[PDB]
RNA sequence: CCGAGAGGUA
DNA sequence: GGGTATTCGCCGTGTACCTCTCGCAGCCC
DNA sequence: GGGCTGCGGTAGCGTGACGGCGAATACCC
């Protein structure tokens, strides 16, 4: 996170003490000094994607998780919205498909 | 005079002090202090009280809103002590505080607030103290020992030679709080004086001066005297007190008035000294050179230009002269810096300053506290003006202001909490003049600096900072809460509090399991001053002080009970009359004298007031009238024992038993043991288990009654009166009139506490020692407990002793004991095994507690009943199935191909195993006591239904118990009143007895008593009702357990434990002795009388182990045994009680002084046959601690037996049946069985369980585990040239695994041949290695 | 392996370890994301100590 | 079935 | 420029056994 | 309910070992 305060108005021992703040970013002994620079250039920022570790993009390969199913890779053909997800689910003989909510899956 | 009880068996009593003090109640420490901490207490202090009116009342940061305080209360517990033992759960108290919140408006200081609210908050519980001072913590029975920490306040140390290398002293001064920051003060090599704040980095102690407020002329005006020079007609002539002229050269002339008085080169006599203050000789002229080493103290600017001409603290030289002397400074003032008397130390000091003013001051005083973090004026004048000045986080007690005005020579004892200006001044000078040579250094282990914690102060502290965090959160809550819809509870949380004092009284180095297994070492466990635990030092680090018996100890704290082992003299025990001063510090009793008759009143005396008066000795020789029979008597000053004249003393000693405590005031003796064995006695008198029939130690000191009676292990009767009905269980007693109530008619109920389980697995037991309708009186016992007989302390059993060798078989320390003991069963002994088995929930479906067990059949199942629990009365032995548990087996993990097959068609698994509760090796004995216990959510199978009917109908019989026999007590104060007023006796028993209150009686107050109990009686219907009611509420209930059990079944076994060759028996006098054989009855030596011996100890023992008291004891037992014997005679060959009153007389009179004698005539001619009943058995004799029975008396009382005065007799032997040479000692020595039984320690192992991280062996006996060949035997084995059986050692048999497996395959073939290979450790030992950076490798073949 | 319970009497290797992991893997992320310099250089400071 | 804390025996 | 001389921070501090209790709280995801 | 994570707080807690030893640096050239 970051802070822009001056140390005679409120102090650093203070702003050390905020309830949620583990602590300054120090290298050393003073807490570090951020350039100008670096502020305005995390101004305008964020371009990239909605990148998402860790949670399922549609089209990929996942693992089941929880289930009679536990331990089958599956395809996203089509999850239904943004509440649950359709799995094309891999057995030994032939691929079945399921609407299941996210927590019985998760990605590779 | 005495009881009815003192009466039964009145022990012999040596001594010939008269005592004016009688033996206080033992545990006044710890409940002195728990209602101390718990009290209704106006004023607030101590207790509660003052925390919360430390803590309250809240207000938030100016958010116009204000939490107030109103009063506390704790509530009944909700569990009585008995069911919370057993359950489990703690043994507390609801905390019930009324909080009042009342709330401003916006600009409202003065203004009245817009609501108010009182509700009554709930802040967790807090554990009660049970009235024995124990506390039940989890089911377990744990005691705060009292600490012993370094009392608040100032103290100047030396650390004389550690210091430099180089032999020069030090001298810090370290300021102590009760609760803040430390603060030290201390020289340098160098002679500069430095600063620390909690042993942080060194400043120059000077700095904190400019902290405060001071400029550079105002430190040299405290610490320095000014010395004037003026500018006169020539010279710089100078004001010379001549005091200051003490042990100096003179370098220069020192005249007036044109006569030399002292002249130069010469030194300074105190006769010059006094001729100069004679002669009143002030002004001298000096030359110019003496300034030219001087030092300047003040600012002079030249006043032409404004300029400063030198700056303060200068040394001075001639141009500095000529500057000053044209600008027109004709004053001139300097500092006396002499190298004896007054040293420049804060001079210098002020010369290594890096600082000049206050802000460059409180900058590095930030920057030494808190680095880092950017110096800025606002948060270093915050911090600064907090470390020390504010009432929050900073604060000394009272004791702490008394202790630091007592060291600096201060007038009141009373103060602030916080430090100040004048404070810091005085520990300066104070320390500086330590330095200089006056006052003295304090040591730290006298115990005037050294304070007591108990458990009202130590809970009272971790109840504090459960507020001070719920206050944090409070005013978290109150400036950002909504108004008006929150109560005072979504403020408040009494999670932290709870938490807390859970983890003080659950987790801490001083709430500790109680040592349990004797009346004597319970009351030596709470009698405890520990020097560990928070605050204090530590084990394996120091000392030697601290370990070292100190001579304010005198009647303090117990010099001889202290245990050996790493921690000697850390966990010294608290002496027998010594009390704790109201400031914490220990206080013992003394005699007031004044004069020359000693008078006959007691006065508590501190450690440091006992060096400033002269205490006289217990044992001083007066005769009657107080009077010191010499002119010169052994006292002492101040740790000094010297003789000192008739009258000058101030004080004498009360008792001669005031230097030990209750673990070694029941040694007899004393006075004639080394130390070292009476330390040994003591700690093995804490040890020992009670036998199963207490028999009444016949060399006793006195102190038992004090020991039985003050630990509560006994049923001491509230108030006296007649026993209705004894049985074995309970005792019902009616109570006499003048003790009893008027409403609330009364009879006592006492319930004993049958077989049930120690906390050192031992038996607690009481047995009814009074008979049926007997006269008892108030704080008379009614039940002796564990190790008590008739109101005595009785831990072993008294045997016949004799000292010779026999063969070899008592040769270091054994001892050799005869089979008419083991035959007695006078040493076999009872312990108890708790077995618990605990269902969970578990994969694959929850357990099974069912007796359909796999692989077994009836032969374990033979002794189960229908549910699976064994039957009560079960004498199991080693290997049975004792609570038969089965488990869901086959551990398949099937496919989940298959799980869809065994979901759509339908098989379960049904495989199992067993994992029932079996019985532990070795052990066998009885099941005597099954509980169950049943989460609320699970169903009851057969037998916990079973057992909650029996414990239902025993509840309800118990109360209908209660109800119908005070009922019929209720019923006879009714015939008491319904004798007189109004008597209709044919009409009383006609009419049922509920309404016995209709028959004429007037309108008086006998009627007005019989509506009392009408009242009475119907409150008792409605209190059956509702107590009957939440009782079924309670049984029917199931109990909270850990997260994830389902229910516990607990077994209590009771294995009954005789004696073997290997036990360890042991005196009260440090005679340790492992049984070595235990002979048949016909080896053992006989006297010429025929009786055979029981014990044979060792006279080697004696000589080496200098306790020659047990050889006193055995004498003096045989003298007791002897009269026992006379008395046997005279009554078995049954007299009348004549003859047997002048015997007895005879035995109670015995020569010398005592304070006994007996009163006689006046047993009622029954009471001398039934205390003739209660003697035959031996008569007991107190011989007291220092003032016992001589040798004399001991000789005296064996002629009154016909026993012979050499104490010696001659003894045969069994086996050759011919007479020793030179007889021997035979008498009774009261014998102890310790608790280190050989079939607890005895142990083997050929190959069970390996351990799982390295392939080796596990470790203890519980786990089956083998022995640790350890380091220095790997090297007795390099020592020897056994190769091979080292190979076989730490690599077959440890830890090759493939090894050891090739290896018990050999042996069962046949084949002695190991497979060396590698251990396995070396491998983990390797891969750990490998698991660093470093590449670690086996080379080539 | 866990003691007799329904939880694990954990080692302190897995603490080490897992704190290990979790730093480099938030690391491995910021490197991706392209933080600034201070961000990763605090990162790379507390995956050096830990 | 590993660690911490407390106590004890030699 | 190096030659002491003080400070600092790292090492180390008996063996074997036995017993007991207790071993995550909070929490905002 | 639970995965995680290391003081809980709008600071401060630590404070009763002791020796030896060798490097790092302070003071004084």
């Amino acid at each position: 996170l970051f802070v822009e305060f001056d140390p005679e108005v409120i102090h650093t021992t203070t702003i050390n003490a905020t309830r949620g703040v583990s602590h300054f970013v120090r290298f050393g002994a003073s807490p570090a000094i951020v350039p100008s620079a670096v502020i305005h250039q995390l101004s305008v920022y964020k371009p990239k994607d909605i990148v998402d570790p860790a949670t399922p993009y549609p089209g990929d390969k996942v693992i089941i998780t929880e289930g009679a199913f536990e331990g089958f890779q599956a395809i996203f053909t089509e999850p239904d919205g943004e509440a649950r997800s359709m799995l094309l689910l891999n057995l030994i003989n032939k691929e079945i498909k399921h609407s299941v909510k996210n927590t019985e899956f998760r990605k590779l | 005079v005495y009881s009815y009880t003192e009466k039964k068996r009145i022990r012999k009593d040596f001594g010939k002090r008269p005592q004016v003090l009688d033996v206080p109640y033992l545990l006044s420490i710890q409940l002195d202090s728990f209602q101390k901490f718990i009290e209704q207490d106006p004023e607030g202090q101590y207790g509660l009280e003052a925390a919360f009116r430390s803590v309250f009342p809240i207000q938030s940061y100016s958010g116009n809103s204000e939490l107030q305080y109103v009063s506390y209360r704790l509530g009944e517990p909700v569990f009585d002590v008995q069911e919370c033992q057993i359950r489990g759960v703690t043994y507390s108290a609801p905390l019930r505080v009324k909080l009042r919140l009342v709330i401003y408006e916006r600009e409202a200081p003065e203004g009245t607030v817009k609501d108010i609210k009182e509700q009554e908050v709930y802040m967790g519980e807090i554990p009660l103290m049970t009235d024995n001072g124990t506390f039940v913590i989890n089911g377990t029975e744990r005691v705060i020992v009292s600490q012993l920490h370094r009392s608040p306040g100032v103290f100047f140390d030396s650390d004389k030679g550690k210091t430099h290398s180089s032999g020069k002293v030090l001298y810090n001064a370290r300021i102590i709080p009760y609760r803040g920051s430390w603060l030290d003060f201390e020289f340098d090599p160098k002679d500069n004086l430095f600063v620390r704040i909690d042993r942080r980095r060194k400043l120059p102690a000077t700095i904190i001066l400019r902290a405060l407020n001071y400029t550079t002329e105002q430190i040299l005006d405290l610490f320095f005297e000014k010395v004037i020079f003026e500018i006169r007609d020539n010279k710089l002539q100078m004001e010379l007190v001549p005091e200051r002229l003490r042990g100096e050269t003179a370098s220069f002339d020192i005249e007036a008035n044109g006569k030399v008085y002292v002249e130069k080169g010469r030194r300074i006599t105190a006769r010059h000294i006094r001729q100069l203050e004679k002669d009143d000789v002030k002004l001298i002229e000096v030359p110019v050179e003496y300034i030219a080493g001087k030092v300047v103290a003040k600012d002079y600017i030249d006043e032409s230009t404004g300029e400063l001409i030198c700056a303060a603290n200068m040394e001075l030289s001639l141009d500095l002269l000529a500057k000053l002397s044209q600008s027109g400074h004709k004053r001139i003032e300097t500092l006396f810096t002499n190298d004896l008397d007054h040293g420049p130390y804060i001079s210098e000091t002020l010369r290594v300053d890096p600082t000049n003013d206050r802000l460059s001051a409180l900058v590095e005083i930030y920057r030494m506290m808190r680095p880092g973090e950017p110096p800025t004026r606002e948060a270093a004048e915050s911090l600064f003006e907090n470390l020390f000045f504010s009432e929050d986080r900073y604060d000394l007690s009272a004791v702490g202001r008394m202790k630091f005005n007592r060291s600096l020579l201060r007038e009141e004892i009373e103060g602030s909490g916080i430090l100040s200006k004048d404070d810091i001044i005085d520990v300066m000078k104070k320390l500086i003049d330590i330095r200089n040579g006056k006052g003295e250094v304090d040591d730290i282990d006298h115990l005037g600096n050294r304070r007591i914690r108990s458990v009202g102060e130590m809970a009272e502290n971790q109840f504090r900072v459960g507020l001070v965090r719920v206050e944090r959160a409070v005013k978290e809550r109150l400036s950002l809460g909504d108004l008006d819809t929150l109560m005072p509870q979504d403020m408040i949380n009494a999670k932290p509090i709870s938490a807390a004092v859970k983890e003080f009284f659950g987790s801490s180095q001083l709430s500790q399991f109680m040592d349990q297994n004797n009346p004597l070492s319970e009351i030596t466990h709470k009698r405890r001053i520990s020097a560990l635990g928070p605050g204090g030092l530590t084990r394996e680090r120091a000392g030697f002080e601290v370990r070292d018996v100190h001579p304010t100890h005198y009647g303090r704290v117990c010099p001889i009970e202290t245990p050996e082992g790493p921690n000697i003299g850390l966990i010294n025990s608290l002496s027998v009359y010594a009390q704790t001063n109201e400031y914490g510090f220990l206080e013992t009793p003394y005699r007031k004298v004044t004069d020359g008759v000693v008078t006959d009143e007691i006065h508590y005396l501190s450690a440091i007031e006992e060096g400033n008066y002269v205490i006289a000795q217990a044992n001083s020789n007066l005769d009657e009238e107080g009077h010191f029979v010499e002119d010169l008597v052994t006292c002492r000053s101040k740790g000094e024992s010297s003789l000192f004249s008739r009258d000058q003393v101030d004080y004498m000693d009360v008792s001669t038993q005031q230097v030990v405590s209750v673990g070694a005031s029941l040694i007899p003796f004393l006075e004639h043991d080394d130390a070292n064995r009476a330390l040994m006695g003591a700690n093995m008198q804490r040890q020992a288990v009670p036998t199963l029939r207490a028999d009444k130690p016949l060399v006793g000191t006195g102190m038992e009654r004090a020991v039985a009676v003050d630990s509560g292990v006994t049923a001491v009767a509230k108030r006296g009166g007649v026993v209705q009905y004894v049985d074995a269980s309970r005792i019902v007693i009616k109570v006499n009139e003048d003790e009893m109530y008027p409403g609330e008619a009364g009879i006592d109920i006492y319930n004993l506490t049958k077989y049930t389980r120690s906390n050192q697995n031992t038996c607690i037991n009481q047995m009814p020692c009074v008979s049926l309708g007997e006269p008892v009186e108030r704080g008379d016992v009614l039940a002796d407990g564990p190790s008590t007989d008739l109101g005595e302390l009785a831990l072993g059993q008294n045997m016949r002793v004799a000292f010779m060798p026999w063969n070899g078989y008592n040769f270091e320390d054994s001892i050799l004991v005869s089979e008419r003991v083991v035959q007695e069963d006078r040493f076999t002994t009872i312990h108890i095994q708790e077995l618990a088995c605990v269902s969970r929930d578990t994969k694959l479906g929850p357990e099974e507690i069912t007796a359909d067990i796999p692989n077994v059949g009836e032969a374990a199942l033979s002794k189960l009943d229908e549910s699976g629990i064994v039957y009560i009365g079960a004498e199991v032995t080693g290997g049975d199935i004792l609570v038969g548990k089965v488990t869901p087996k086959g551990e398949t993990q099937l496919t989940p191909e298959e799980k869809l097959l065994r979901a759509i068609f339908g098989e379960k698994a049904s495989d199992v195993k067993d994992s029932s509760l079996r019985v532990p090796n070795g052990v066998s004995g009885t099941v005597i006591d099954v509980q169950v216990f049943t989460r609320d959510g699970v169903e009851k199978d057969k037998r916990a239904l079973e057992i909650e009917e029996m414990q239902l109908k025993q509840a309800k019989k118990d109360l209908s118990e209660e109800l119908q026999i005070l009922e019929a007590g209720l019923f006879s104060r009714i015939r008491a009143v319904l004798v007189a007023g109004g008597v209709e006796a044919e009409k009383l028993d006609k009419l049922p007895r509920d309404r016995w209150l209709e028959l004429g009686l007037t309108d008086e107050e006998k009627q007005n008593q019989l509506e009392q109990l009408a009242e009475q009686y119907d409150e008792l219907k409605h209190e059956f009702e509702k107590k009957l009611e939440a009782k079924r509420r309670k049984i029917t209930q199931g109990d909270d357990l850990a997260p994830g059990v389902l229910k516990i079944v607990k077994v209590y076994l009771a294995v009954k434990r005789r004696i073997q060759p290997g036990d360890k028996m042991a005196g009260r006098h440090g005679n340790k002795g492992v049984i070595s054989k235990i002979n048949p009855i016909e080896d053992m030596p006989y006297d010429e009388n025929g009786t055979p011996v029981d014990i044979v100890l060792n006279p080697l023992g004696v000589p080496s182990r200098m306790n020659i008291g047990q050889i006193l004891e055995t004498h003096l037992g045989m003298a007791a045994k002897g009269i026992g014997d006379k008395i046997n005679a005279m009554l078995k060959q049954q007299q009348e009680v004549a003859k047997l009153r002048e015997f007895i007389q005879r035995a109670y009179d015995l020569g010398a002084d005592v304070r006994q004698k007996v009163d006689l005539s006046t047993f009622s001619d029954e009471e001398v046959m039934r205390l003739a009943e209660n003697l035959r058995k031996g008569m007991p004799i107190a011989t007291p601690v220092f003032d016992g029975a001589k040798e004399a008396e001991i000789k005296e009382l064996l002629k009154l037996g016909d026993l012979p005065t050499s104490g010696q007799i001659r003894l045969y032997d069994g086996r050759t049946g011919e007479q020793f040479e030179r007889p021997v000692t035979v008498g009774y020595m009261y014998m102890l069985k310790l608790n280190h039984l050989v079939d607890d320690k005895m142990h083997a192992r050929s190959t069970g369980s390996y351990s799982l991280v390295t392939q080796q062996p596990l470790g203890g006996k519980a786990q089956f585990g083998g022995q640790r060949f350890g380091e220095m035997e790997v090297w007795a084995l390099e020592a020897y040239g056994a190769a091979y059986t080292l190979q076989e050692m730490l690599t077959v048999k440890s830890d090759d695994v493939n090894g050891r497996t090739k290896m018990y395959k050999n042996i069962v073939d046949g084949n002695h041949q190991m497979e060396p290979g590698m251990p396995e450790s070396f491998n983990v030992l390797l891969k750990e290695i490998r698991s660093l950076g470093i590449n670690i490798e086996l080379e080539d073949e | 392996v866990p003691l007799d319970g329904g939880r694990f009497a954990t080692s302190d290797l897995n603490d080490l370890y897992r704190r290990v992991i979790n730093r480099n893997n938030r690391l491995k992320r910021l490197l991706d994301l392209a933080a600034p310099d201070i961000i990763v250089r605090n990162e790379k400071r507390m995956l050096q100590e830990a």
